[PDB]
């Protein structure tokens, strides 16, 4: 039985991602005046499963220069940690419920930073390596304000344990009080999911780094494990600072609101990366380093003071 | 028949005569075709001295260098004729300075009185062979790394010597002389027949 | 007459009221909400594409298209080799050489034009006196092999025989003009 | 139907499908035929529909549209491109000025056609080949990926 | 015959049109090249698919290169092949017997029909290809049956040429390669730790340029030609030297044969195209016989090439990114065996 | 300095670009690029082609201006023949060279996004843009490389439709240029991008001979459109945008705003067409009419004559500069009797830019260096020639 | 257990693509500014840590000290901050 | 005769100049509400 929910998990994750990818390009298109894939399958259904044939099928090349692990290493490693996070996580009920929760995702994320350090030795290419030291040093970055926008939710929360959010959304959302960190929350998980205002990691113009050696097999499964980020954090978003409605009664109605909301916060990054350009690298950790981060550390301090004198110090458990 | 204004042929002859006067230790002719365009013609030691007294003068303005040619009269003792045009956005007009410079007497170059110069007068040595003196960095800019012969010259094959294809024993491209397919059929197009006095 | 972009009038000197909405601009993004509504507004507009084979995207009477060598009504082809389709075609593509044929009339006993070589400027349409070379509707010719696109008169005339519904409709609607 | 032929004809059918479907182009950008194809991946005629990537890298392009006259100094690069590309890659010629010289076939700096540098698989002819007409010339490299059967000569072989 | 005009290179004639079955192959590459090179008229039989044979499109030039469908076991597709071919060149080998054609079939069986329908259709010479010291007692049934065509042929074709080339040397190639990636395999075993089976490599092109001279050339009738090579070697040095262009540690160990020929076999149970043969192995270590024989390189107008200059190429790919830099001088030369 | 060269294949070199850069750090030192990819040998062909027979090769140097580089061709072979085309030609040459300026320009800012990372705006526009080539391709039959603008007048009379659809599209099309207006003109993002990028000053512009939007967006004002009006753009009201500062902000809104004015221009030339012939009724110089050359002795030898030899224009030499969407575009045609050119060098409006790139781009990062080449609009085509 | 159960299926399922990927289909790039980045990169992720247990320290009963400590922790490192941003420090 | 010609009296007029509709809250309220949201939801 406890395989079956696994299965229950990562089978249908994994679907979804597929599909995202497919939802990404009609999305995108339909913005950009175009109908987007649907004349493979039936509007274009079958269209993520159709380049996943391909992409396998197509020669993997190991490059003369290559490390033949660092490079087999780092897409298992994206994908396996990707599809790791969404063991822990409360729809409303979690896999594995852990009671240091959010501990885990904050540090499962960050061993992901490895995968693209490791991808960019290994390629042993001048791309390459630009491309990975940029981009180890922006996940990074966007790491240190991810964290602090987390710990000041916690201190809200009483708890590392994401399960408890659930309870402590059940009159209001976490974005009412804290909207200020969720606009900072969404912006470091597009910075973490590479993905369009902060795509410097693998600018295509720009380095057309990541992937530069990577064809077929490991492209695909860093990709996918992008993809199946891309919904993780907005799920998580989801859960932390949009509390869908939870009833004892009726555990699904919370799944239900969960598939609405990550569906709609899924769908902004699309739209965020249609609508806006790309930053520059250093324009990018301005950001964060001198905008976000004074932010984050100051507003850190309000939600430990915000508890103290509003008497609201959260019940622990 | 075009409109023709004898306003500018006579403001232009003026300023030629203007020009020549000011640097005649270099100007050998200086004329204005029917075209209303002047076309000071200058010797080739005159190249620094000419341009720079065309760029830096209160009376003659020509700051940008619209362009650097050089065609090549085979015929010609000098078979170049590098012709420098320019432009005076002050008094909207346009002169061309154009000296004679052969295949093995090299010309100053103007990169200083110009920057604009610096990739043309490359171009100018790539095609034809010409030789700027003092220039900041001539290398071939247009024809391939390893171009042998200057391609604009009128003593060059069109189709040129060398062509290339990928040959497997090798597994790497590889020039061949050139072997065409259908030869460049060359009409014979002049008339027998002259137009005018001209 | 000149018009000054990104050149500033004036300095307004800031008012709180100015500086809050400023600030407010720099703070919760305004700008970048405004750019996300223009996107999501064309999300609900018509897609412009066509079915490619399905439909087509429109050509009008004069598109160059593919070559074809026209035919009289009566079955005598149109061509009398006078050769100045090979004189003015700018990339050399056209290569015809003669004889008297049989009947004693003036023939092409080779026409070849170089499709690869050929840059369908539509000279040849215009410098044909008896308009036999003419630019026909088709564009799509796409071959697997080189040699396929090499054309002789055979393969042009079963061109112009194939087309020439459409071809005596195209130049019918275009030969006032010209 | 029960035939260890017939399981093999299904199974290349499946994988030549997959190649088929979803045809990663690459363009080097020479010339202006490439902006001739600028024209496909836009609104009119989009590319994507069929499966077609806008903008793909080598290593992971299925196929190669040389748009644009091939010279004598890009020819060192098309060939180190194609070469560096995955195997299974298929080459769309499009362009008179690639297919062939086109005007400045005679030019000394014009490799008179990219067949000499690289395989080309579709040859797709016009000077400014019109966009639906390389999208044609995509939808024949379809009918010719359809036709391959790999699978078959392997297990007659 | 075709009168030969032209400056000698790429769309030139030169007057051979010559049906070249097996031209797919690591050799035939080569021989498509040289032909096609010289302006000749080459009709490649191919069975698989189209994918395969691009990369023999661009060699030669347009409408010199034609390409027709071929089954062996369909006498038709090469009545059809020879129709208008003057030349027919045979090089179709294989190493591992496959489940649809013996080594009979691939050597004697195949090579036979072909020449034979050359003779019908009237072309004017045949030049057959088989292995180098192929007895028809050989150990190797590869070689044994191989040695049984040449004699064949010779009566459905008489006057046929026959070159018998050794082991080849060239990018691509077995002989080098295989050696070069026993890298996957820890130890490299080494049959009498590679010795008593003195080996005389020869470079692919020198081969394919000498085969190339044959068709044009009147001296060669009946001829059976021995393309060898500039330097014999034990295999000790050569796989060694191999090793030491790839940069790769060597550990010769013995391994007897007789449990080899069973590895050999292991391999060779594979469905995909077997790394080594129970046949090969028996090759392997089947000693290069002696040079006295109608000469073939350098009689047929090529200087054969020594195999230290090239390997530098063929074996690249195998170094890893330290040694990719390092050049032939850096390394150290084989020594040959006048043995 | 870790020297990288931005190789052709990639998406930002335009096909064809090989810049080698020194990279100190991220921060790149110094840019020497390789041109020389897409040379074709367009100026040592022409003069082995008749006058006719190389104006196809003008709309070829910048593939994206076609009619506008036919017609400094144009205007050059017309100088040297002194005759001028006739009234209604002289409108439709107006009238689609700001329809090639608006096509220009459209490719220019949008693949500056591409470049910087916008995919949007390219699609919206360039789905604009095909509905322009088909005006290409309804008065001449090429969606691009018309060979409609001929030396001598242009080469046939607009279709009956033409000006009512040229109107359907201009009347709409300027709400298409304010819509990618609201997504990339104030984006926080494209200005950090392109504010205070590759700043050139006003001495140093003029002194690199950059004469274009390079030229005007320092606040030069210098439009030989205004300055030395060729064809009727005297008769045509316009404003020249010119920009103050020089960042690539300041010529992006230039850009912008010449698309616009170019709507201004292109009102009028629909709303003041003359009634007339649409090209020089020389027969010397412009061939003869289909139904004259086919019932009138003189036409058939004139058609003869001008299609299998030439105009022969008079012996000579010009240069001739019409305001190109990139810039300057001028051709110095050195002409023999002969009825081939002598000698034809395409001035580019590229290839003074190209230069200026290393300037430009200094103390910059890697990613400036893509807009710094994306603010020039160079094509190289016309840099290779 | 449970997780070890999870995981290891994740890893075979990664494996698993990887292997039927590879099998199926039968040099000084310094700069001071990033390695500055990694340190305080660091120098923020312990305070990190220092600050991750304040969760479990909010119930403390001293409250005033827990507040009073905090306060100066997130207080010196952004002053670290500040001078990083005063030094040519993260202006890269 | 029939050629094509702008229509009698000439067309209609065509807009050039930039559209872009300055459309928003203004500062101040836009603020409140943020802050609003965040002074209830502390409560
Ligand atoms: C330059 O390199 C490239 C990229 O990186 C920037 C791309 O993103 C792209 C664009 C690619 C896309 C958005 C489409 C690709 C989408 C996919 C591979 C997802 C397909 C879905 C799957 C892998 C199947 C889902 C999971 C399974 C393996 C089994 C399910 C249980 C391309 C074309 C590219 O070449
Ligand atoms: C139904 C779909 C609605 C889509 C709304 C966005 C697209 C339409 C935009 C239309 C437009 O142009 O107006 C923008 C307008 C345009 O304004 P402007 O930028 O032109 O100037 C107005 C503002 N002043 C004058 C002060 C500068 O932008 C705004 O009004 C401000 C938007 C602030 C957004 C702050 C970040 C987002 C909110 C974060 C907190 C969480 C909110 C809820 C998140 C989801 C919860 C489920
Ligand atoms: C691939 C590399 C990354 C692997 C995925 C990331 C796994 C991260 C695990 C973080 C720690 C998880 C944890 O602490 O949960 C402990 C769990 C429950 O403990 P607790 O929360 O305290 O609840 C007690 C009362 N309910 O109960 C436990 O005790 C779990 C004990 C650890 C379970 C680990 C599962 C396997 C992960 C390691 C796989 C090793 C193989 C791969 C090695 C990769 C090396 C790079
Ligand atoms: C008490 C508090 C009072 C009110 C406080 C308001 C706090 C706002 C929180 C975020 C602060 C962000 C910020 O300050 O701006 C940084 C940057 C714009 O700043 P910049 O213009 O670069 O200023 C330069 C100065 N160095 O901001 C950016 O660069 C944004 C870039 C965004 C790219 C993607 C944008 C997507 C926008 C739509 C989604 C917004 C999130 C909505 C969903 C949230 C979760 C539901
Ligand atoms: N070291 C060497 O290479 C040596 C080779 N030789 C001889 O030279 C010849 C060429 O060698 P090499 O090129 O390495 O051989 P390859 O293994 O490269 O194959 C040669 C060609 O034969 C074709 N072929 C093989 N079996 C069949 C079949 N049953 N039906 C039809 N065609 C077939 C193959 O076509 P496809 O792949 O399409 O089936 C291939 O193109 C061989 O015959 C060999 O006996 C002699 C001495 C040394
Ligand atoms: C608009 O300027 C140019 C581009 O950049 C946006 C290019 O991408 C390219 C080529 C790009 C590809 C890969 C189609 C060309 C030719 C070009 O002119
Ligand atoms: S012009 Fe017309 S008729 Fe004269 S030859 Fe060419 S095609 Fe035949
Ligand atoms: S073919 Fe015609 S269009 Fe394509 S590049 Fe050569 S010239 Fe430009």
């Amino acid at each position: 039985m406890f395989f079956i929910n696994i299965l229950t998990l990562l089978v249908p994750i994994l679907i979804a991602m597929a599909f995202l990818t497919l939802v990404e390009r009609k999305i995108l298109g339909y913005m950009q005046l175009r109908k987007g894939p649907n004349i493979v399958g039936p509007y274009g259904i079958l269209q993520p499963f159709a380049d996943a044939m391909k992409l396998f099928m197509k020669e993997p090349m190991r490059p003369l220069t290559t490390s033949m692990s660092l490079f087999i290493i780092a897409p298992t490693l994206s994908l396996t940690l990707a599809l790791s996070l969404w063991v822990p996580l409360p729809m409303p009920h979690p896999l594995i419920n852990l009671n240091l929760g959010i501990l885990f995702i904050l540090a499962t994320s960050s061993l992901s930073v490895y995968s693209i350090l490791w991808s960019g030795w290994a390629s042993n290419s001048k791309y390459s390596l630009f491309g990975a030291l940029r981009a180890v040093a922006q996940t990074i970055s966007y790491e240190v304000t991810m964290a602090i926008i987390l710990l000041s939710v916690l201190l809200m929360n009483g708890s590392y344990s994401l399960q408890t959010l659930i309870t402590t959304q059940e009159h209001m959302w976490l974005l009412l009080p804290a909207w200020p960190m969720a606009m900072m929350w969404f912006i470091s998980t597009l910075a973490e999911t590479n993905r369009a205002p902060f795509d410097l990691t693998e600018g295509e113009s720009e380095l057309v780094g990541f992937n530069v050696e990577y064809a077929a097999g490991p492209f695909a499964l860093f990709f996918m494990a992008e993809y199946t980020n891309i919904i993780l954090m907005n799920a998580l978003t989801t859960i932390i600072f949009l509390g869908p409605l939870y009833y004892i009664n009726l555990p699904e109605l919370y799944s239900t609101n969960f598939m609405m909301e990550a569906l709609l916060l899924s769908s902004t990054f699309l739209w965020i990366r249609a609508s806006y350009p790309r930053f520059r690298y250093d324009q990018l950790m301005h950001l964060l380093w001198k905008n976000f981060l004074p932010l984050t550390l100051a507003l850190c301090m309000w939600h430990i003071s915000l508890p103290i004198f509003t008497a609201g110090v959260p019940p622990y458990m | 028949v075009r409109p023709r204004s004898d306003v500018t042929h006579k403001q232009l002859s003026a300023f030629g005569e203007y020009v020549a006067e000011i640097l005649p230790k270099y100007v050998q002719q200086v004329q204005v075709s029917c075209l209303d365009e002047l076309e000071i013609c200058i010797h080739p030691d005159g190249v620094i001295p000419t341009l720079t007294f065309l760029r830096d003068h209160t009376n003659a303005q020509f700051k940008s260098l619209a362009d650097l040619t050089a065609v090549d009269v085979p015929t010609r003792q000098n078979r170049f004729e590098i012709v420098y045009n320019l432009l005076s956005l002050r008094f909207n007009s346009r002169i061309r300075v154009k000296t004679y410079a052969d295949e093995l007497t090299p010309i100053d170059s103007i990169v200083s009185v110009h920057i604009a110069a610096n990739w043309y007068e490359r171009e100018v040595w790539d095609m034809f062979g010409v030789f700027f003196f003092n220039h900041p960095d001539l290398r071939r800019i247009l024809t391939d790394y390893g171009f042998e012969g200057h391609p604009f010259r009128k003593d060059f094959p069109l189709t040129g010597y060398v062509e290339l294809r990928y040959d497997d024993e090798v597994k790497r491209v590889v020039a061949e002389p050139v072997e065409l397919a259908q030869e460049f059929r060359k009409f014979d197009l002049n008339s027998p027949w002259e137009a005018f006095p001209a | 007459t000149y018009k000054y972009v990104n050149k500033k009038e004036q300095e307004s000197e800031v008012d709180m009221k100015s500086a809050t909405d400023n600030a407010a601009r720099i703070l919760m993004w305004t700008e970048l909400i405004r750019g996300l509504g223009m996107t999501l507004s064309y999300l609900f507009r018509e897609p412009a594409t066509i079915n490619y084979p399905f439909e087509k995207g429109p050509l009008s009477p004069r598109f160059r298209g593919e070559h074809a060598l026209r035919r009289y009504p009566s079955g005598e082809e149109r061509c009398i080799a006078c050769k100045l389709c090979e004189a003015i075609c700018p990339a050399q593509a056209i290569t015809i050489e003669a004889e008297p044929r049989a009947d004693g009339s003036r023939r092409t006993t080779r026409y070849d034009i170089d499709m690869t070589k050929c840059i369908y400027c539509g000279f040849c349409q215009e410098a044909c006196p008896v308009d036999a070379i003419v630019e026909g509707p088709n564009f799509e010719f796409s071959t697997e092999t080189h040699e396929e696109l090499l054309y002789n008169k055979e393969k042009l005339l079963n061109n112009g025989d194939k087309w020439e519904a459409e071809i005596a409709a195209n130049i019918q609607a275009d030969y006032l003009y010209r | 139907r029960s035939r260890a032929e017939y399981v093999v004809t299904k199974l290349d059918d499946l994988i030549n499908w997959a190649r088929r479907s979803s045809l990663w182009p690459m363009t080097f950008g020479l010339a202006c035929c490439a902006v001739e194809m600028m024209h496909m991946a836009a609104p009119r005629y989009d590319m994507d529909r069929f499966g077609v990537v806008f903008r793909a890298s080598p290593r992971q392009a299925d196929v190669m549209i040389v748009a644009g006259t091939l010279t004598n100094k890009m020819a060192p690069a098309l060939r180190k491109v194609y070469d560096q590309m995955p195997e299974p890659r298929y080459v769309v010629s499009m362009g008179s000025c690639a297919n062939g010289g086109g005007y400045y076939h005679y030019s000394y700096s014009v490799v008179r056609g990219c067949d000499r540098i690289v395989p080309v698989d579709i040859y797709v002819p016009g000077c400014p080949p019109t966009a639906e007409a390389l999208l044609y010339g995509i939808l024949q490299l379809q009918r010719k990926i359809k036709r391959e059967q790999k699978l078959k000569i392997w297990y007659r072989r | 015959a075709v009168i030969p005009h032209g400056k000698g290179g790429r769309s030139s004639v030169s007057g051979v049109v010559a049906t070249v079955f097996g031209a797919t192959g690591f050799l035939g590459r080569y021989v498509v090249n040289h032909l096609g090179r010289m302006g000749s008229q080459v009709i490649i039989p191919y069975r698989c698919d189209v994918y395969d044979i691009m990369h023999l499109r661009l060699m030669g030039d347009l409408g010199q290169l034609t390409f027709l469908e071929w089954d062996a076991r369909d006498k038709d597709s090469i009545r059809k092949a020879v129709q208008h071919s003057n030349v027919v060149i045979n090089l179709i080998g294989r190493e591992w017997e496959t489940r649809n054609f013996d080594f009979e079939d691939v050597f004697v069986n195949i090579p036979r029909a072909i020449a034979q329908a050359s003779k019908e259709a009237g072309v004017e010479r045949f030049i057959h290809v088989s292995h180098l010291n192929a007895s028809m007692k050989s150990s190797s049934k590869s070689l044994r049956s191989k040695a049984v065509g040449e004699k064949e042929v010779r009566s459905v074709f008489p006057e046929a040429i026959i070159i018998r080339p050794s082991d080849i040397f060239g990018r691509e190639d077995r002989f080098l390669n295989h050696f070069a990636n026993y890298r996957w395999f820890l130890a490299v075993p080494l049959v009498s730790l590679g010795f008593k089976t003195v080996k005389q490599p020869v470079y692919v092109a020198d081969v394919s340029k000498g085969i190339v001279n044959a068709t044009k050339d009147p001296d060669a009738v009946g001829k059976t030609f021995a393309f060898t090579g500039p330097n014999r070697y034990l295999l000790f040095h050569l796989v060694k030297y191999i090793f030491g262009m790839t940069h790769r540690t060597f550990i010769p160990y013995p391994l007897p044969l007789f449990v080899y020929s069973w590895i050999g076999k292991l391999f060779g149970l594979s469905p995909f195209e077997p790394w080594t043969t129970k046949d090969k192995v028996e090759r392997i270590h089947i000693s290069d016989v002696m040079p006295t024989d109608l000469p073939g390189l350098e009689d047929l107008g090529v200087q054969p090439t020594p195999l230290e200059l090239k390997s530098i190429e063929v074996l690249r790919r195998h170094r890893t990114y330290r040694w990719l830099s390092s050049e032939i001088e850096e390394t150290k030369p084989a020594k040959t065996v006048n043995y | 300095n870790m020297t990288l060269n931005f190789g052709p294949q990639h998406p930002a070199a335009h096909g064809v670009l090989r810049l080698v850069l020194e990279l100190s750090g991220e921060m790149v030192r110094k840019c020497d690029p390789h041109i020389g990819l897409l040379h074709r040998g367009t100026e040592k062909l022409i003069e082995y082609k008749t006058y006719l027979q190389a104006l196809p090769y003008f709309d070829r140097l910048d593939y994206v201006s076609m009619m506008c580089n036919e017609q400094a061709y144009s205007i050059a072979v017309e100088k040297l023949l002194n005759i001028q085309p006739p009234p209604r030609a002289q409108w439709i040459r107006v009238l689609f060279g700001e329809i090639t300026r608006i096509l220009n320009h459209i490719m220019a800012v949008t693949t500056h996004a591409l470049d910087i990372g916008a995919m949007t705006p390219f699609f919206w526009m360039f789905e604009e843009r095909e509905k322009m080539f088909e005006f290409y391709e309804r008065v001449s039959g090429a969606r691009m490389h018309a060979a409609y603008i001929r030396p001598g007048g242009v080469h046939q009379d607009l279709p009956l439709g033409l000006l009512d659809d040229i109107y359907e599209f201009s009347k709409n099309f300027s709400l298409r240029i304010d819509e990618v207006e609201e997504m990339l003109t104030n984006n926080r993002i494209w200005r950090n991008r392109t504010v205070d990028i590759g700043v050139v000053t006003a001495e140093d512009a003029l002194n690199y001979g950059f004469s274009g939007v390079m030229l005007r967006g320092s606040g030069i004002q210098w439009d030989l459109r205004k300055t030395q009006p060729y064809d009727v753009y005297d008769q045509v009201e316009f404003d020249v945008p010119i920009g103050s500062r020089g960042d690539c902000y300041d010529r992006y809104l230039c850009r912008v705003e010449e698309m616009r004015q170019s709507l201004r221009i292109i009102e009028q030339c629909l709303n003041k067409m003359p009634p007339g012939e649409i090209k020089v009724d020389d027969a010397k110089v412009s061939p003869p009419k289909r139904a004259e050359m086919k019932t009138s002795m003189e036409s058939l030898i004139h058609h003869f004559k001008l299609y299998t030899e030439g105009y022969q224009v008079p012996p000579g030499a010009t240069y001739t500069a019409i305001e190109a969407p990139k810039g300057e575009f001028g051709v110095y045609l050195v002409s023999d009797g002969s009825s081939r050119p002598y000698r034809c060098k395409i001035k580019a409006p590229g290839f003074a830019h190209l230069a200026g790139l290393d300037k430009m781009s200094k103390g910059h990062m890697l990613a400036d260096v893509v807009a710094i080449i994306g603010t020039q609009d160079i094509v190289f085509g016309e840099i290779d020639r | 257990m449970n997780l070890y159960t999870v995981i290891f299926i994740n890893i075979l399922l990664s494996l698993t693509l990887i292997l039927v990927a590879f099998w199926l289909p039968q040099r000084l790039p310094f700069s001071m500014k990033f390695f500055l980045v990694a340190i305080t990169f660091l120098l923020f992720d312990l305070e990190i840590a220092l600050l991750l247990p304040l969760p479990w320290a909010i119930q403390t009963i001293k409250t005033s000290t827990m507040m009073i400590m905090a306060f100066i922790l997130v207080t010196i490192l952004s002053l670290g901050l500040a001078y990083e941003w005063t030094q040519k420090g993260l202006e890269w | 005769v029939k050629q094509d010609m702008p229509p009698p009296g000439g067309y209609g007029p065509i807009d050039y100049k930039r559209n872009l509709p300055r459309r928003g809250l203004s500062g101040y309220s836009m603020f409140a509400v943020g802050i609003g949201a965040l002074i209830f939801g502390y409560w």
